[PDB]
């Protein structure tokens, strides 16, 4: 990709007891105009692995194809085997970087959750290829504005449960919202635990504007 | 003296969806810098019998790819002996528009019926990314009638209601719009099939100018 | 970086210094700038480093698959020329190679100059490299062909002192060869400052 | 010569501030007040400045800071550089006379 | 290249017990050519009093000739010797005004206060920052090696003698890493009762 | 435009001993002015007698030590013996130069025993030339903790003074108090100190607290 | 005196006439830094008065240059401001604009008004159309009661309940936006603008060190400069102590001083 | 381009200059001496950017002489040098530059023999001996072997002759020329110019 | 990282003339970039007791220029003994704005009521123009509801019903522009005087969205 | 930087040229010769970027002379000439251009001697006399003054010392030694080298 057109705003994921969870708005900006306001920046790879990116949405949905298009096809295998959450890590961080190589990358910064085997799998893997694992992870504007709230938290209690994870990712969107203009009021929560993967329907926040009056 | 500028559309497309069928529309200005190259041009290219497709940008990108899905759908209908679906082509073009995104800037937005899913509405901007919207507007002209179909759009609007609401959307965007101009095409596709109408003159709505005595 | 050689009658003085610079940092003190292809033919590094050590090594390689082949040592002329060749083929992507091939073979001691833009050159008297003018000098006032062993090392170890004195990049020690019709051999490694101490 | 031509843009502007506040301040008056608002403080600064020192040496200029109220303002002006401790004087008469216009 | 760059330098100041020290480099070399092994960053700014510029060797002697200028008018109309604080006080006003087109250099002042005999060591920025540490200041081409070495080896309440040596250490391992500075080193140690002015032997290299 | 390269900070170090090879580095992994984790050491063991750090541009390094881990196990394959630390040296030159007007961003620092049992440390920049070396640091913070290494191990510019031989625990002391100076004066260090001891019996981590931002 | 040829008197104020020697040393090779504080400045308004906040490290390239630098400049005995960007254009700002309000303070005889400050501040800035780098964060309590203002460069303000600035922002910010109540008490607000701070130390490379706060009201000004030092050194393990005669001297010239 | 050489001894500065003033290919002038008098005992090797090196050169002269004129002194070699620094900084900071390389060579009867070293940039410092021009890269190698504190006249001029053997031999320009002087206590002296034919 | 941004207003800014007396109305968003600096600000700087200004531009040079025409507008009154009228403040915000048009740029509408012509609406853009318009928006939202002012404007619509209209027409910018947004300041100038309310949350109009289920 | 001259006589083309190879500032070799023996009667004076000379005028020489073998007999001086000029212009035109100035001198015993201009654009061009380099300017002047088409041999190398004076004069660069060979009906013969110390 050389032009980003429609870009993603964030993804913010944090792993908790049991499994992780991720969040990203449902918003698809051209250029400060937000144009498409009902599109899905997560998808589901397997029963134990998610993914959400922030970028260029034609790439997300090339990814997406390429992902579920193995998937499918090392279901259709049946030989017993699952793609890890980490082997989807790695492969997407060598898709990355060949990319990258080629002078032509995919644009999306990409997040990616899972649960396998009982251990909570949280990734990162960027534009050039930048891979990593973190607790917590927050991408475009969320590495400035959510990632201290999380980095706080997780430092503070090391361990959270999903209704502490997901609290404070709320709260974390909500910040988002209230300080990055690309952001946008609906958000889509996934979690992702020993159950499967579990994508929530569109979630708002709760704003709040005394401040306006206060002046 | 005004050469060397690419030929583009310049054009205010809009395709809504009703039950039954989609109405498309789109204005009739091709605009070689501000010279109006072509006034009555036909914006609305038929992809398959009952699928259309809304040009905006370069109008050779364009037309190159309408020609070219065109020439695959009527290849891929004949083959599965079936008539073709409208998120078959809408797929067609986001492939084409995704692989030669850097080389061809072509914003498509392609709307028809087909038995399965009945009337659907598909863009395709620059970048190649696909989404189904109930009502998609798209070209220069678009940014200035934004507010008024969010404001005006209904839930459950009928063909003539459509038809109206996107006669006065398209005619706001030609008064606001420079690049836009000329006459309204409209094209009402549904199972009956497919009825084209021009609206000039005393036809397009007019809405009354401030006309503030004064100035 | 400088570089000294010279061609005398009892065989060629190859002399250096080990200063790598990285930009205004030094990035080391020691490294051996010159790049030994076989046990009778050496050459030098000047200028980009890992490019001169990559190439000097293929020049080996490759001498040592001649020497293999036709049974017989390459001359200097020849493994300059494929050096050259080499270099050349890959004009204009921004090597910087500066070195000289310093070997004894039927005609006699050898000395080549060859370096990245292509030109290949056979002389007495060479020296490449940023400090190369003020070596260039020293020799050259004190250069003599009918010179004894000691006093040709003398003057490599002063005109490579002075370079360093002079030069900002240059330093570290003289890494002083000299090229005989048995083979190269290692005279000494003399620290800079000892160098100073000595003559002042 | 080159160097008419400003070498920072922002050079022309800070070079001449007070001539350019002076400036506006006079625009302000004529456009509210008038003519003679303009008129009445250009007469008294000519008449203010008309009596100092000579140019070799530094004045005060105590009632031209009053008219003009910079009396009780101090900028960068003031303390960046000391007209005082020119460093650089030349000869007495030659600066009258560049003063009084002859050379 | 950057023009610090383009004339070298380095100079150091450390702060002990009741004692101060500063030390500079002794090379003048335009670029890659050095020209003179013993030119001149240390100035003395009073009795207990030195600043060491480093940078542009002509910016480095225009603003120590601009300084004395001052310092002198200063000493004449208060009849006074300055304060370290109002030396720094003075550079930096020096060098904002010349803020939008800069003397390239970043003096760093080492004194003992003339009536209390307390050390003083401060930083200035290429627009004159005051920058005032107990610890020790350093400006050159060379500053992540000096920084390095004064971390590794500064203690407090420093014996003259062996701040002297740290202060030396220091200076003479950071220039041995850069090329542009180096070619001897100039160590003066300022105490209420004397001034040690050394030179030390480096490599000439 | 689009930039192939960024600078995710990182500082390697690497001690050559007797029968020790010490390689440590931080594990600060930071892009702009942002941190990305605290947890990335920059020092991957090849080997049992070979560790090897990685600094510069992150997906570079990923990709250079997995290049190197698929190379050391091809050759364990042809040839049927584990490769030696000079070996890996000379392959890992090979590969840095392949890849030369594309360069990696990486600095790379080889640290192990070689077939004597002394340590070895190979410096290499980001075309491929390199060295073997007694001490050598990389990474950012490399220009302040040079210095250092020359004066303590090196004990340049020190006259009058015993070569005492480098103890395991006096370069330990070392490594410690150059990385703490580090991360008090580099932005790039700090959080963790992991350290990689390559002795005769294996491989032996330990990772010592720095100071957070 | 002068050498021949001085006919205009010495032009007082700012010396641009250097910029010539800029241009010329970059033509020849491609300018050095200056320090810029990386810095997290951020203040609250609770019901008392106004509470800053600051770090104590200051950035010179990517090298920490002042591991204790106080960010948080004296205007008047009731205002108070916070320096961003550009360490030495803060600090003459903050003293020109003090001096101002001195001189007008000591006209008027009475206490300063914030607004006069906000004004003067913009006003210069606007002047100088940004070129001095003067991120500033502006808290006093006058007569009319606390106000707090975000002074940019440019010389654009705003008044608002809480304010952050620097390249740290961001994360201070997002702890206000997170934990900010209309009404704070001053323990709450103390708390508040420390975590803020701390955020932006512990998340932001520019910005480090301790912390610096200031509490104003209308009954006290309390300034605390080491409010928290949440990093510090570690403890050095071996010793690097040099003993005399380990360096070599080459010249001894022993100078003495008369007391 | 141009070259400027000079050597300090015990009580005498030998200083030499070549005499090719040449625009684009062609030598326009074989004869062109650089040398500018400053005073009966202080001697100016201005080498530069055409215009720059006369006009800035006949200033200083003129000033050190309208010194000479008021005080009824000449200025020390010292306050020469200083003065030329001051003056260069100040102009080339404005707005019209002097890209002038400067080699200030005077004897003072109490501080004696003085060698001063400037570059465009006005950074003055005193040297035993120094050169300009793309010369001194090849010639400041031999001075640093052959020089002693201790130099007698005939040595210095040896040593001169060297520098200008070498400047032949390696030096890519001609220059078959050098206008060679030296200053003692008794005044500046014309020595035979050294050619190479 | 993210700095060396002018603070740019970024806002939609809107005024409406009824039956004597004007309507003003803006966001309250500030984006440097794409960070929100201040999401509560006052777009609406009083000019004088019935006189009103709109900035849209750089923050700093509307503020500027805002103070500066303050300062004459009060001198001039002053002097005139007169409550200032409406087409004065235009002039001078015109004189300022042409006069520095290659050195700042400030796109701002005046209105306000004086006794002569009642309510009156002035737009000032970057340039340096003026001409009275019945109703003017600007900013960067402005361009989303041009469409929707055109077509849903009348003559002689009261005070409430101008209140309405600008709060929908922002509403809609805020929605579609990613500068625009906070809440919306609304202040009704008469002969009465200045009536200011604030609109928050639910208050702020809301437009119902698509939510096609397929996306 | 590097010149060449040719004079053609009635029965003999006389050649010459510098010696001098220079990098940057410093003459790394002073008896570089530049002239490449095609064959027994043809010689190519090639000048030009560093290795495209050497790498042009060898490939041309291992051309011509296995030309030779396969044939029994030589290329005409014209044909070699013909050859070089479409082999330069091919490089040129591809993605590997070849920075070469020729001058191409020959004997044949039908046409006689033929001396050949090429520029690094590969246009052929032929010419009683021609030079290259920075020094043609200054010696075409002295070349059509004094040139005579029934030229004695004597008299050419006469013509072509008065052409090195004029370049020692007036050119920048020292040239002190040509490497002066001539084209005659027995062969190529290489005559004493034009000195000047």
């Amino acid at each position: 990709t050389q032009n980003p057109m429609v870009t993603g705003t964030s993804v913010l994921g944090v792993k908790f007891e049991g499994g992780v969870v991720i969040a990203a708005d449902m918003l698809g900006s051209y250029g400060s105009l937000a144009r498409f306001r009902n599109i899905s920046r997560i998808m589901r790879v397997n029963n134990s692995t998610m993914l959400g990116a922030s970028g260029d949405y034609a790439d997300f949905q090339y990814l997406k194809q390429v992902l579920g298009q193995m998937v499918i096809d090392e279901e259709l295998l049946g030989d017993g085997h699952s793609y890890s959450p980490r082997a989807i890590h790695s492969w997407l961080t060598r898709a990355m970087y060949s990319r990258r190589s080629k002078m032509n990358p995919l644009w999306n910064t990409m997040v990616i959750g899972g649960y396998a085997d009982g251990e909570s799998f949280l990734g990162y893997v960027d534009m050039l290829g930048v891979a990593y694992e973190a607790p917590s992870l927050a991408t475009g504007y969320g590495a400035y504005l959510a990632q201290p709230l999380l980095r706080e938290v997780l430092e503070k209690q090391p361990v959270l449960s999903q209704t502490e994870a997901r609290d404070l990712v709320e709260r974390c969107m909500r910040v988002l919202y209230y300080r990055d203009a690309r952001s946008y009021n609906r958000f889509q929560i996934a979690t992702v635990t020993e159950k499967g993967v579990e994508i929530e329907g569109p979630l708002s926040t709760e704003t709040n504007w005394d401040i306006a009056h206060m002046i | 003296d005004w050469e060397s500028r690419e030929v583009s559309t310049g054009t205010t497309i809009m395709a809504v969806q009703f039950d039954g069928g989609v109405v498309l529309g789109a204005d009739s200005r091709t605009t070689t810098g501000s010279y109006i190259a072509n006034r009555v041009t036909d914006k609305l290219t038929p992809i398959h019998d009952r699928i259309f497709c809304c040009r905006s940008g370069s109008a050779a990108d364009t037309q190159a790819v309408a020609d070219a899905v065109t020439y695959q759908l009527g290849f891929h209908s004949i083959e599965l002996n079936e008539p073709p679906l409208v998120h078959t082509a809408a797929s067609l073009f986001k492939e084409m528009c995704y692989r030669y995104r850097e080389d061809l800037m072509a914003g498509i937005i392609i709307a028809g019926w087909d038995p399965q899913e009945g009337g659907q509405v598909y863009s395709v901007p620059m970048g190649g990314m696909m989404v189904r919207q109930s009502f998609a507007i798209g070209g220069s002209g678009s940014s200035y009638i934004y507010g008024y179909v969010d404001a005006t759009y209904r839930e459950g609007m009928t063909k003539e209601e459509c038809l109206q609401f996107t006669a006065n959307a398209l005619a706001l965007a030609m008064e606001r719009d420079g690049s836009s101009g000329g006459v309204i095409r409209l094209a009402a596709i549904a199972e009956s099939g497919v009825e084209r109408q021009v609206l000039l003159g005393d036809q397009i709505p007019k809405f009354a100018v401030a006309t503030l005595p004064p100035a | 970086t400088t570089t000294l050689a010279f061609k005398f009658r009892h065989g060629v003085i190859v002399a250096a210094d080990s200063r790598a610079t990285a930009g205004a940092y030094i990035a080391s003190q020691t490294v051996k700038k010159v790049i030994e292809i076989n046990p009778y033919l050496l050459g030098t590094m000047a200028g980009g480093a890992a490019d001169c050590s990559f190439w000097e090594r293929l020049l080996a390689r490759q001498c040592r698959i001649y020497e293999l082949r036709n049974k017989e040592r390459i001359s200097v002329a020849a493994a300059s020329k494929l050096l050259a060749n080499m270099v050349y083929q890959y004009k204009g992507m921004g090597l910087s190679m500066g070195t000289m091939i310093c070997g004894w073979d039927k005609r006699g001691p050898g000395l080549y100059y060859v370096d990245s833009e292509g030109n290949r050159i056979s002389g007495a008297t060479f020296s490449v490299g940023s400090g190369s003018v003020y070596a260039y000098g020293v020799m050259d006032r004190g250069y003599s062909y009918d010179l004894e062993v000691e006093q040709a090392y003398d003057l490599a170890r002063r005109a490579i002192y002075q370079a360093t004195y002079r030069d900002a990049y240059s330093g570290g020690a003289v890494n002083l060869y000299h090229v005989r019709e048995d083979g190269w051999i290692r005279v000494s490694s003399d620290n800079v400052a000892d160098l100073h101490e000595k003559y002042s | 010569k080159n160097e008419l031509l400003p070498s920072h843009p922002l050079e022309l502007s800070e070079k001449n501030f007070q001539l350019n506040q002076d400036k506006m301040n006079f625009s302000t008056l004529r456009n509210i007040q008038g003519l003679f608002a303009p008129l009445k403080l250009q007469m008294e600064f000519k008449a203010v400045q008309q009596v100092q020192r000579l140019p070799f040496l530094s004045s005060s200029n105590l009632s031209l800071d009053v008219l003009r109220g910079n009396d009780e303002t101090i900028g960068f002006e003031d303390i960046l550089n000391d007209p005082s401790q020119s460093e650089v004087m030349g000869e007495p008469h030659l600066m009258v006379e560049y003063k009084l216009g002859l050379l | 290249m950057s023009i610090m760059s383009y004339n070298g330098g380095a100079v150091m100041a450390m702060k002990g017990k009741n004692c101060v020290a500063i030390a500079a480099d002794r090379r003048f070399g335009i670029q890659a050519q050095m020209v003179t092994t013993d030119f001149q960053k240390i100035f003395p700014m009073g009795d207990r009093l030195y600043i060491g510029l480093a940078g542009l060797a002509t910016d480095v002697q225009t603003v120590a000739q601009r300084l004395k200028f001052r310092l002198n008018l200063y000493e004449l109309k208060e009849g006074r010797q300055i304060k370290p604080y109002t030396l720094m006080s003075m550079v930096a006003n020096l060098l904002y005004e010349k803020r939008f087109g800069p003397y390239y250099t970043e003096p760093v002042i080492a004194g003992l206060d003339p009536k209390t005999f307390k050390p003083f060591i401060c930083s200035l920025d290429l627009i004159g920052c005051p920058m005032v540490t107990d610890d020790f200041v350093v400006s050159g081409t060379c500053a992540e090696q000096m920084y390095g070495m004064c971390e590794s080896l500064w203690e407090p309440n420093m014996d003259p003698d062996h701040l002297f040596e740290t202060i030396s250490q220091a200076m003479l391992n950071a220039v041995d890493r850069d090329a542009v500075s180096g070619m001897g080193v100039i160590v003066h140690i300022i105490e209420k009762d004397k001034i040690t002015t050394r030179t030390l032997k480096a490599r000439m290299d | 435009r689009f930039s192939p390269y960024v600078f995710n900070g990182g500082t390697i170090l690497a001690i050559a001993g007797e029968d020790f090879a010490i390689v440590a580095s931080d594990t600060r992994l930071s892009e702009g002015f942002s941190i990305h984790t605290r947890d990335s050491p920059k020092c991957y063991k090849l080997t049992d007698k070979t560790v090897i750090g990685c600094s510069g541009f992150h997906g570079d390094c990923l990709t250079l030590t997995k290049i190197i881990e698929a190379r050391l196990k091809m050759y364990k394959h042809s040839n049927n013996k584990a490769m030696t630390t000079g070996a890996i040296a000379a392959m890992l030159s090979t590969i840095l130069y392949s890849r030369r007007f594309f360069p990696y961003y990486v600095y790379n620092i080889i640290g192990g025993l070689d077939e004597e049992g002394k340590g070895a440390v190979y410096s290499f920049d980001p075309v491929g030339s390199y060295q073997r070396d007694s001490f050598k640091a990389g990474g950012s913070a490399s220009a302040m903790l040079q210095p250092l290494l020359d004066n303590q191990v090196g004990f340049k510019n020190m006259q009058n003074v015993e070569h005492v031989p480098l103890s395991l625990d006096r370069a330990m002391r070392l490594v410690k108090d150059v990385f703490i100076s580090a991360a008090e004066r580099d932005v790039y260090t700090g959080d963790a100190l992991r350290i990689c001891i390559v002795t005769k019996e294996g491989i032996r981590e330990e990772t010592v607290s720095l100071r957070k931002d | 005196m002068a050498a021949v040829s001085v006919y205009a008197p010495p032009v007082g104020g700012f010396s641009f006439d250097n910029c010539r020697r800029n241009a010329v040393l970059e033509a020849d090779f491609a300018l050095p830094k200056v320090r810029k504080t990386g810095t997290t400045i951020a203040g609250v308004v609770y019901k008392d008065g106004i509470v800053l906040g600051a770090d104590t490290r200051a950035t010179e390239g990517m090298v920490v240059a002042d591991k204790n630098c106080s960010k948080i400049h004296f205007i008047s005995p009731n205002i108070y401001c916070c320096g961003a960007g550009t360490a030495a254009d803060t600090d003459m700002t903050t003293q020109l604009i003090s001096s101002n309000l001195e001189l007008h303070s000591l006209s008027t005889g009475r206490l300063p008004r914030v607004v006069t400050a906000n004004r003067m501040l913009k006003q210069m800035l606007f002047r100088y159309q940004g070129y001095i780098g003067a991120a500033l964060v502006l808290g006093g309590v006058d007569v009319t009661g606390p106000h707090l203002y975000s002074i940019y460069p440019h010389g654009s303000t705003d008044k608002l309940p809480y304010v952050t600035m620097g390249s740290g922002s961001l994360a201070a910010m997002a702890v206000f936006e997170d934990k900010f109540r209309p009404d704070m008490e001053e323990e709450e607000a103390k708390n508040l603008v420390s975590e803020a701070i701390a955020a932006g130390i512990f998340n932001d490379l520019g910005s480090g060190s301790n912390i610096d706060l200031c509490v104003i009201s209308k009954n006290k000004l309390d300034f605390l400069r080491p409010y928290t030092v949440p990093n510090k050194k570690g403890t050095r393990l071996g010793r690097y102590r040099c003993e005399k005669g380990t360096t070599a001297v080459l010249t001894e010239k022993i100078t003495p001083l008369e007391i | 381009m141009e070259y400027l050489i000079g050597i300090q001894g015990p009580d005498y500065v030998l200083v030499a200059s070549d005499r090719v003033a040449a625009s684009n290919i062609v030598q326009m002038k074989d004869d062109h001496d650089k040398m500018f008098k400053m005073s009966e005992k202080i001697l100016l090797l201005c080498v530069g950017e055409a215009g720059d090196t006369v006009q800035f050169a006949e200033y200083i002269q003129k000033n050190v002489q309208l010194y000479k004129m008021r005080n009824g002194y000449e200025l020390s070699p010292t306050a020469a040098a200083n003065f030329t620094r001051r003056n260069l900084a100040d102009c080339l900071r404005s707005r019209t530059p002097y890209h002038v390389n400067l080699l200030l060579a005077g004897y003072d009867e109490h501080e004696g023999p003085a060698l001063y070293y400037m570059d465009y940039l006005a950074a003055l410092a005193k040297a035993p001996f120094a050169a300009h021009g793309y010369g001194a890269f090849l010639t400041l190698s031999i001075l640093d072997r052959y020089y002693t504190p201790t130099i007698s006249r005939e040595r210095a001029v040896e040593l001169l002759r060297k520098c200008l053997e070498e400047l032949q031999k390696r030096f890519i320009l001609n220059l078959p020329t050098f206008s060679v002087r030296i200053i003692d206590k008794n005044g500046i002296h014309d020595l035979d110019n050294i050619s190479f034919p």
